[PDB]
């Protein structure tokens, strides 16, 4: 929030990180996908249903009814408008506001796209042009061209373009990949477009950043996504530990106490280097992604040969307890996290059928066309089989950005006066006035709260803020303590 | 992005330089590996006196300059003239300033230790690049075809090589070099085409024999009963129209030119040919790794692009290999840039960052550091 | 169940480890008894730097590591490298945590007192197992064939032994050790097969001579008129197809290899052979127990698996033994795991619980406790 010179509002700026792409295609049993879907099928704007070519029964869209469909505390009908109206205010063009919708339905349809094995062949052949037709139209595509590209992905290995055939299992999976890809991008776009409106000409002198992200969560199962988040947090933490070190040291300087101490951040640098540094996890992760014939297993070994025994924060797992398999544990400030490396290579490659993307790139639906541009502009760079996508501006890592973004962030965080807020969850059971112990205890460790207490206690435990000191104790020598507190917020307590 | 965008990949050849940004799919810059030095004093209209010319301006103006090739058979032979080609690559071709770009370079198969140290000395000390890295060419070609073990038959403009690679380490004692490549091959076509009763008299006749070789040449399988076919005279013939009308016909010689790669005897070479050499490399390697190499004959290089090269090689080594073996000749379409693409991939990769030799490593360890 | 499920059985050999859970019918884990140490610095793609390799990863990657065998002739010779093979067995092969599993181990026939105390020191003090037990190998083989008195001819990869056992107590002064086994036997086949006019040149040729020995080798009875038979050339010959087509033929040598076990003179050994040694063990024992040993020649070990080994031994000792005697050569089918199976039985047994050495016994009595 970009405040002006006077002190009055001037601009805003959003940025999104780590979106749960999987919901779009999946959902746990007690959960559900994004609201939008359920919003739309609610039927408050019936045109929409016919416009998108869907029904009102979600069980027609596998992608979105794997879990639950309705939530009592939510009124999908009301929201639909909220949403709707917001779009408008947000300045979107009707068309775009149309793309959004139309595009959000295509995705539903995709999950309905079905295929079958060609006879005597292990190839995938379309099981009908019922749905494709809709998906095609809704996206400003051609049914055929689409089903081909999907089935007979025309690749470019060597210096040419080699037409490759896919399996049934391969298609279903690629489709899902686009569905997710498209949704994401779109989401990104919306944000940008928002930002665009939120751009004013008026001068800006300062801003107030409000960061909302998740905190270090430990699961019996920790995959790639966990690393990314944990890493984010372990950084954020150090960010604090330092600010505190800086802060602390001012007092002892203001007062005249004689206390020497090392930055509290330092304690964490070990873990961070191991992740972000050159021969660290990410790198080994993002290099192997360049090897056309690497395995998760391959990656794994590379991870060890290089860090095992040589690095302290690096460890081989404890396979048992509440954990599900073995690969590698790390020693984060909050504790030991047991990480499972399986899918990483892929997840990190963001494999997308480029033939299809092609089609998008030349859609009749501008917006859809837009969203893909940046893929179309780096292809120059990865023209032949093997090599480096980055030559043409294509991502080389699933992780290559995350880092870039996370840096651009932690940098923005520095030219800032950090203000901290830790949100807590009392009981899994949803009951006011109650608290499970160990549940809150957990949070406290991973929060930073327990670490702030530590650093405090190194020493001089309890530390009173001056006003907080005045008010509560003025009364003790009432005349002389009140005068002190009022006369100089600090000098007072003195 | 700092260097995600920023990594350069320069593949130095005997005939062509291939260059561009790690990330791209193909080289942003491709140009001859020449440095022309004017035979006389004078100027072009509007320009100043130029001491030197590089790449295409050296080729185009060849009549008034003495042309020189810095890389003889894949090895850098003149370091004054190579620093000139690099300068041209960064500043004119890619138009980047080198002092803020990491640079991945390539070297040849048994490139002398001292050279890898010298181009590092010139990269860091005269171009002041942040960091650099030298990959071996066959090794980038393999890797660009996804794999890590295989044997690459690599063939460009001045050299042919066989580099058996196992889990990434190129095997020094099994590497074979055959000094007959596309350059030799254009000059042989030249003679079998003048010998067909022709004349490549002016320089506009000379240059295009090479464009005939690229467009119309073939590697026939059963080159035996292809000559026999030539004689019955089928519609096998192929006429090309010259810079002007002068429609030249090439029927037969069309494949007599790549049959030189299997029979070096066509050109007074006593060395063995491509397929035998693939094989000999292979019976020079460990026994347990020979099934791997056989199912992974990756081809790269401009001269391996002749259609039907792969089928001839397929059958050439099946019939020399023990029948218990699986033969497999991979020849991708982008193969004239395999090497480069393998570098683009590798250098844009997420894990490569920790192998870049930085000026910190260098200023502290000497050229020895990158030499490995 | 606490330990009914939970007892481990680890049989440490000169060539192979056999491991698994007491209760099972056969070893869950079988793998070479090697520990590889990399000759150079570097990595596999995706892995980290590895200091060491064990079992099959050491065999597969043998070209870049220095391979070492911890057990020479059945005795543990390097304790740093053995603790490495045990670690691998528990944690990677059986994937169990050792500190909650009783462990039955095996040792060799005249295993030095000090070793049985040392592996106990390492089992309890570095692996922290709840309880353990060391059985003698021939003794588990016998017992797995139901009985308690007999003489075991035990023959694996580095040693052969004869261990006369009476009501369970192996008889120290009658035990014979012959250092010629399956390892020696693969290398002799190697030479009689190169000598047949062949070449096991690459490592993929070396390894498979051992698979020829296992699949096609025989112990003929009347090895005399089997050579004679070879000459008339019957359909006695046998061709094996190599990793590739290269069909190699082995007619005769097929049995010249196990005739080495009866004639050590085939390999420049001056020692006596298997059958004479069975016998000599027996005329070194008490007189009254010799009818028992003769009717209970139990065979165990990978190298006693050559078909017709039992018939040759049957007739070999009948014709050395007094005719008043009953000869009986028991050779079961699972014999390459007799030792292990005998341990599985014993350790899963209802009465064995009271012989387990517990950490209570150890922390209180020192390694002496299990040593007996």
């Amino acid at each position: 929030i970009h405040f002006g010179a006077t002190g009055k509002l001037a601009s805003a700026d959003i940025e999104t990180y780590l979106l749960e792409k999987s919901r779009v295609t999946f959902q746990l049993p007690a959960e559900r996908s994004y609201h939008i879907f359920y919003q739309i099928m609610s039927n408050k704007k019936p045109e929409l249903i016919d416009m998108l070519l869907i029904t009102t029964n979600p069980y027609d869209y596998h992608y979105v009814s794997e879990g639950e469909i309705t939530v009592p505390s939510i009124d999908d009908q009301e929201e639909l408008m909220a949403t709707d109206s917001a779009i408008d205010i947000l300045g979107f063009s009707a068309d775009e506001k149309t793309a959004i919708y139309k595009l959000t339905g295509a995705v539903m349809h995709y999950g309905n796209l079905k295929f079958k094995q060609k006879q005597r062949e292990e190839q995938a052949e379309p099981d009908g042009t019922e749905v494709a037709d809709k998906a095609a139209y809704l996206m400003g595509l051609n049914s055929a061209e689409l089903l081909k590209a999907l089935c007979y992905p025309r690749v470019g290995v060597g210096n040419e373009a080699v037409t490759k055939g896919e399996t049934v299992s391969e298609v279903h999976n690629s489709v899902g990949a686009l569905a997710k890809a498209v949704y994401e991008k779109m989401f990104l776009w919306m944000v940008i477009r928002i930002n665009q409106q939120l751009d004013t000409k008026q001068p800006r002198q300062y801003f107030i950043g409000v960061l909302d992200i998740a905190g270090f969560e430990i699961f019996d199962f920790n995959s790639f996504e966990q690393l990314c988040i944990n890493f984010t947090n372990e950084k954020l933490q150090q960010f604090f530990n330092h600010h505190m070190f800086v802060l602390e040291q001012e007092e002892y300087k203001k007062e005249g106490i004689e206390w020497e101490f090392i930055d509290f951040g330092m304690d964490l640098a070990a873990c961070i280097e191991l992740i972000e540094k050159p021969m660290g996890i990410f790198s080994i992760l993002e290099e192997e992604c360049m090897f056309p014939k690497a395995t998760d297993t391959s990656f794994k070994n590379k991870l060890y040969d290089e860090h095992l025994g040589k690095s302290n924060n690096f460890q081989k797992p404890k396979p048992a307890k509440g954990k599900a398999e073995a690969h590698f544990s790390l020693v984060h400030y909050a504790g030991t996290v047991d990480y499972n490396i399986s899918g990483w290579l892929e997840k990190n490659k963001d494999p997308l059928n480029e033939t299809v993307i092609g089609l998008y790139q030349k859609s009749s639906v501008k917006t859809l066309a837009l969203l893909f541009a940046t893929y179309g502009g780096e292809a120059e760079g990865g023209g032949g089989k093997k090599g480096g996508k980055k030559k043409g501006s294509s991502f080389q890592t699933v992780s290559a950005l995350f880092r870039e973004n996370l840096n651009k962030l932690m940098a923005n965080l520095r030219s800032t006066h950090p203000h901290f807020v830790r949100c807590i969850i009392p009981n899994e059971t949803k009951t006011p006035g109650a608290m499970e112990h160990e549940l809150v205890l957990h949070q406290l460790r991973c929060n930073g709260v327990l670490e702030g207490i530590r650093i405090c206690r190194k020493g001089f435990p309890s530390r009173v803020l001056y006003a907080d000191f005045k008010q509560r104790y003025r009364v003790l020598n009432a005349s002389a303590i009140p005068e002190g507190q009022f006369m100089d917020s600090k000098k007072a307590s003195e | 992005d700092e260097d995600e965008t920023t990594a350069l990949v320069c593949d130095n050849g005997s005939g062509l330089v291939k260059a561009g940004f790690a990330g791209d799919d193909a080289p942003r810059a491709v140009f001859p590996s020449i440095v022309g030095r004017p035979r006389h004093q004078g100027v072009m209209v509007g320009m100043g006196q130029k001491d030197s010319y590089v790449g295409d301006e050296a080729q185009s103006k060849r009549g008034i300059l003495t042309l020189k090739y810095p890389i003889e058979h894949g090895i850098i032979t003149n370091w004054d003239d190579m620093e000139k080609i690099w300068h041209h690559t960064f500043y004119n071709e890619l138009r980047v300033a080198p002092e803020e770009h990491p640079t991945l370079l390539t070297e040849a198969p048994l490139n002398p230790k001292a050279n890898r140290e010298k181009m590092t000395q010139i990269m860091f000390e005269t171009f002041n690049v942040p960091a650099m890295y030298v990959a071996i060419q066959a090794v980038l070609s393999l890797y660009a075809s996804g794999r890590t073990t295989g044997i690459v038959l690599d063939s460009g403009d001045g050299v042919t090589h066989n580099v058996p690679i196992y889990e990434g380490y190129a095997l020094p004692h099994a590497i074979m070099r055959l000094d007959l490549a596309g350059r030799d091959l254009t000059d042989y076509l030249m003679k079998i085409l003048t010998e067909r009763g022709y004349s490549f008299v002016t320089t506009a006749e000379r240059e295009i024999v090479r464009d005939i070789k690229e467009k119309l040449c073939y590697v026939a399988l059963d080159f035996e009963n292809e000559m026999a076919t030539a004689a019955s005279s089928s519609s096998l013939e192929k006429s090309y129209e010259l810079p002007d009308g002068q429609v030249i016909t090439i029927g037969n010689e069309r494949f007599r030119c790549p049959e030189t790669l299997f029979q070096p005897s066509f050109i007074g070479m006593e060395s063995a040919g491509i397929h035998e050499t693939t094989y000999n490399s292979i019976m020079k390697c460990d026994i347990d790794i020979r099934k791997d190499l056989y199912a992974n004959n990756v081809m790269s290089g401009g001269t391996t692009m002749y259609p039907g090269i792969a089928d001839r090689m397929q059958k050439e080594i099946t019939a020399l290999a023990p029948s218990t073996m699986k033969i497999k000749i991979i020849a991708p379409p982008e193969r004239k840039y395999s090497v480069w693409i393998g570098g683009s991939i590798l250098a844009s990769l997420s894990t490569f960052q920790q192998m870049w030799i930085t000026k910190q490593e260098y200023d502290e360890a000497g050229p020895s550091i990158v030499h490995r």
